[PDB]
């Protein structure tokens, strides 16, 4: 008995869910189940054992792809959203969320600035959620307030000129769309880690870097008010410059140090972070 | 030369009164 | 522990450490209040980062249960954190701490509601409920010198405080004995049959909570009443439950048709 | 002869 069956097919996934999802004796309403942050409707149902099936392209319905060195991981979820109570003032049942994952095996140097002759001449950026010690990748589940997200940004290192990686901005939201409500800016103003400027957070970029094409940072976990699904998506804007180019107010990684009450770059001159405090790092 | 990468979904605990010990 | 309670003669005094969660991080004094009424603190001891509340045993929305040999006053401390740098997110969770005071006690009728375990054998704790659980409530009336009686519940109303006329509120029982909660949605709410005694009335209610309420608690105020133990039930004095299976109302005792006014939503005598 | 009795506070844990 598998409450949730996942078929990872060639260019689609097929999820089958039992309506006795909690085995509480009460079957859930088929329409209360949806797929991914987009809430796609089910594709079919089978009254024989009371199941509901969802089928979607690997890129549809708000799925999220991570590209690792030797695999592709597509991640999405099943939503259970109970229908409102006859009287709206009360709530008898909480919304649930079920993580869904699909794994697939993957298949004259150059510069990204001057040209891209080959289809193959393409940078692959990635964000990874790492363990406290940064040794290995860690699960997307089990987080509590008071825990810390260790995020590692990196860019592929093959057959190109040495690069230095930067994070222009990160934004958390309840879906992969960062322009949706609600949302909160972790990094902003071209590399200013503004989350570590306020309250009692210890959010910061880590120094030194492992390579110039890797940027690490720690973020204190949080959640969105009014959100009963208890999830977080984070969309970052990464960019690169040549590995020996001087950092400046447009290309930097600055953290606020509460202990010294100052901004501190991962590299570069101290005064490059000045525009972080003013909240505007846009060239005149 | 930039790009937008998404990380998630990150799942938190259902307990909105959760506190340290 | 981080909460000391002094149960004194006609007042309680609660002392709370601001390092409430044992992490070293001190909460704001103003984020603590007493009872559903949210009474402000009475004093602060800065040297020990403590916050003290003092209130009469009947103030601040406390709730008294009268048992055969004891009086139990129940209240709580609320921690309601102040808004984050950006109010769309939350960095620190709310909290609620139950507070209890026991006092030995020292023909009129005494009514009581008790929260019972699923087997009805014993009374159970007011904590540990989750959405999906069931409240087993037992209404009863003391055994006086006087004649045998029959107990009825006119109405129950849940709210965020002992005042049922406050917002929000929800009617569990209404229209003089109609258990309207069991009429809608997929609830199994009903009166239990048969009764243990004629002066006892049991019912099960599917747990719920109020939208927008971050404290996650509920109070239930019922109106109980009695009639002679052998008086015919009527549209004014009854205990009716709804059954979805048969789409009908069913009294615990009495003629089936007594529950008719339940569906119409008016059981006035007029 | 009637009366109003209050039961609570009932706390939900998650
Ligand atoms: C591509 O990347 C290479 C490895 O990082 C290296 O930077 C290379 O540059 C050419 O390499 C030659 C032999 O090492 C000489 O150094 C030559 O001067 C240099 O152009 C990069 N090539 C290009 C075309 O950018």
């Amino acid at each position: 008995y598998t409450p949730v069956a996942v078929q990872c097919q060639e260019a689609q996934l097929v999820v089958t869910v039992h309506r006795d999802l909690f085995g509480t004796g009460r079957l859930i309403n088929a329409a209360d189940l949806t797929l991914g942050p987009a809430a796609c409707k089910h594709s079919s149902l089978n009254a024989a054992h009371n199941t509901v099936t969802f089928a979607a392209g690997l890129h549809e319905c708000g799925s999220v792809v991570q590209v690792t060195p030797d695999t592709l991981i597509y991640r999405t979820l099943i939503n259970y959203d109970p229908s409102p109570a006859s009287n709206p003032v009360i709530i008898r049942t909480n919304p649930a969320v079920i993580p869904i994952e699909c794994h697939y095996p993957r298949r004259p140097t150059w510069s990204p600035f001057n040209s891209a002759l080959s289809a193959e001449e393409r940078l692959v950026f990635s964000l990874r959620l790492m363990s406290d010690d940064w040794s290995t990748e860690r699960p997307f589940t089990g987080f509590q307030l008071g825990d810390i997200l260790n995020i590692q940004a990196e860019v592929s290192t093959e057959n190109h000129v040495p690069l230095r990686l930067f994070v222009d901005s990160c934004v958390a939201a309840l879906s992969p769309d960062g322009d949706s409500s609600p949302h909160y800016a972790i990094i902003d103003f071209n590399g200013c880690l503004v989350d570590g400027r306020v309250d009692d957070t210890s959010s910061a970029f880590i120094t030194p870097r492992p390579r110039e094409d890797v940027l690490r940072f720690r973020i204190d976990v949080f959640r969105f008010a009014g959100d009963n699904r208890n999830l977080i998506y984070i969309t970052c804007h990464l960019k690169v410059t040549p590995a020996d180019q001087g950092p400046d107010p447009q290309n930097k990684a600055c953290s606020f140090n509460k202990a010294r009450n100052t901004w501190v770059p991962v590299e570069g001159s101290r005064d490059v972070c000045n525009c972080c405090e003013t909240g505007n790092c846009e060239p005149p | 030369v930039a790009a937008d990468v998404v990380i998630g979904p990150v799942l938190l605990s259902a307990d909105h009164h959760h506190h340290h010990h």
